């Protein structure tokens, strides 16, 4: 939610504030209605190369286990 | 990318009619361990031949 202000966000860090005093699923459907309402802003529609960096950033380790992969 | 080496041990098979016999083994040169060689030889008082 800092995170959420942080980029100006002002109203809907406070409904999900105010809702977390009772937690109550009555008033929850907000929250489902609120997870709708971010989908119809669009497609990120960016560039193949750094779309694909998204999936080709790699870390390879001499560290792991071996019993674990052995098993797998 | 230096990608890792992970490599099993894979156990190496076959099947019953993949099983070659086996070949029966002719003789080589006759297995020796011993050789003789010359020396020298030195008479008592210790001095040389």
């Amino acid at each position: 939610l800092d995170n959420m202000r942080k980029a100006g966000l002002t109203d809907i860090p406070k409904m999900i504030q105010d809702w977390l005093v009772d937690c109550s699923i009555e008033k929850f459907p907000l929250m489902a209605k609120i997870y709708s309402w971010s989908f119809h802003v669009g497609f990120r529609k960016q560039k193949m190369l750094d779309a694909a960096l998204d999936q080709l950033k790699t870390e390879y380790t001499e560290d792991v286990d071996d019993e674990m992969y052995r098993e797998y | 990318k230096t990608i890792p080496t992970f490599e099993p041990k894979e156990s190496i098979l076959k099947k019953l009619e993949d099983i070659k016999p086996e070949q029966v083994k002719k003789q080589t040169k006759l297995f020796r361990i011993f050789e003789p060689r010359q020396l020298p030889v030195y008479r008592a008082n210790g001095e040389k031949e």
